[PDB]
């Protein structure tokens, strides 16, 4: 039996003064997650490019918790549909960081991608990155994953660039609102909003304000 | 460069002066044909350097100019740097080759409109308000020529002044121009009349464009 005492007002309320209905409760999903003792505790995916975006390096930093062991490995593999495009395997133990060494509980994997299909609001090309924590001889401990979009966002010479091109933001602020359910969101309403937005020539959304 | 008394009078009466080298090659095709040619650098150089040597002690002179309508050539860049090196006390401007070249401290277009872009190839005339905020642009904008006062004209003059007052980096401009270049001719009874291009048998000519 779980028991949750939810308070409508807290010191947190002072930082939650958004122009919206003021409500309360357990308004997003509740779930139980089972992880092994030796586990992926964090991972960051980065994509860097050459000048004309004909080449990319996917860089994945992976953190573990649990007992550190020589036989431990991370494999990060990148997929386009059912085709594996690139893969990297490494033991734990980051590069030297300062005078006390580096992160023994972290590893960074670097994958080369030639002619990556680029992500944008115009063509949302996505790859799948699978992060496998496993032993040297290939027993899977666990895998986490995410969708990867190869794109570069930068400001240069006063312009916001996506993949080297200046954006024109056709945006809208969107609160999480349902007339019957309040501030509870469901897949169907979310999908409805996205289809209507794109159909009306929107390419951007601001998560106002959270 | 003007008659020398002009600067004395501007010193004493109080007018800001742009002193301008006697260099204009408007009729060349393309406009920079001579100014990009090193063989013409000596001739151009003397038109700039001798002006500076003559007028540099005049307080009324606040800005030096490399001349007028001669495109943009390497000779302009060279003489720009010469003035900057010899007289740091005064900005240098020059409109040729698109009004915002490496040979000018001030964006100084001629007849750029307030709100309307005129995107000519190679030498566009942006809206002055737009021009200021072009990516990377930081310079002040002062039109070297604007509001062409030919005959019944100066339509839209207030639109410039509204923009000048609203935008800090729009710092005004020089109307074109002060006085009609008409000449006196006389009829058979000795009565004077104002004459323009063509009235002296001069041909080809550009008629009333001198006024
Ligand atoms: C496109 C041409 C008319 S050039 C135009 O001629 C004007 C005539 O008064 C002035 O001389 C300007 O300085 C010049 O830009
Ligand atoms: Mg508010
Ligand atoms: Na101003
Ligand atoms: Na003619
Ligand atoms: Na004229």
């Amino acid at each position: 039996r779980l028991a949750v005492m939810v308070l409508r007002w807290s010191d947190g309320s002072y930082l939650e003064d958004q122009d919206m209905w003021r409500m309360s409760g357990i308004f997003r999903d509740v779930s139980l997650l089972h992880k092994p003792t030796t586990q992926i505790s964090d991972f960051h995916v980065a994509t860097r490019f050459n000048d004309d975006f004909s080449r990319a390096v996917l860089e994945a930093e992976v953190q573990m918790c649990g007992e550190l062991r020589d036989y431990l490995r991370v494999t990060v593999s990148l997929w386009q549909g059912e085709t594996q495009v690139a893969s990297g395997t490494a033991p734990f133990g980051g590069e030297i960081i300062d005078e006390r060494g580096g992160y023994a509980d972290r590893v960074t994997l670097r994958l080369n991608v030639e002619n990556p299909k680029l992500w944008s609001a115009e063509i949302p090309n996505l790859y799948r990155a699978v992060v496998e924590l496993h032993t040297a001889d290939g027993t899977l401990i666990e895998a986490e994953a995410c969708d990867v979009g190869f794109r570069e966002v930068r400001i240069e010479n006063g312009l916001l660039l996506l993949n080297g091109k200046p954006l024109l933001i056709r945006g809208v602020n969107r609160h999480e609102h349902h007339p019957l359910h309040g501030q509870v969101m469901d897949e169907q309403t979310m999908v409805q909003d996205i289809l209507l937005m794109k159909q009306n020539n929107f390419n951007a959304v601001r998560c106002s304000h959270y | 460069p003007n008659h020398p008394l002009w600067y004395t009078l501007c010193d004493r009466y109080g007018l800001y002066v742009v002193d301008e080298a006697n260099i204009e090659t408007h009729g060349m095709v393309p406009m920079n044909r001579l100014t990009d040619d090193p063989r013409w650098l000596p001739a151009m150089s003397e038109r700039v350097t001798r002006m500076v040597q003559r007028d540099r002690n005049h307080p009324s002179v606040i800005i030096w100019s490399l001349g007028s309508e001669s495109g943009h050539g390497a000779n302009h860049d060279a003489l720009y740097r010469w003035i900057k090196s010899v007289d740091p006390s005064r900005p240098v401007q020059y409109e040729g080759g698109g009004a915002d070249t490496t040979a000018t401290d001030i964006i100084c277009p001629m007849y750029a409109r307030v709100d309307e872009d005129q995107p000519f190839p190679a030498v566009p005339k942006w809206s002055i308000k737009k021009w200021l905020s072009l990516p990377g642009e930081t310079r002040p904008l002062i039109l070297c020529e604007y509001a062409h006062a030919m005959g019944n004209s100066l339509g839209g003059f207030a639109k410039y002044w509204q923009a000048f007052r609203q935008y800090p980096r729009l710092q005004g401009g020089f109307v074109w121009d002060w006085v009609d270049q008409s000449l006196i001719k006389y009829d058979e009874n000795g009565n004077p009349w104002s004459a323009y291009g063509g009235d002296f048998g001069d041909t080809p000519n550009d008629r009333q464009f001198c006024m």
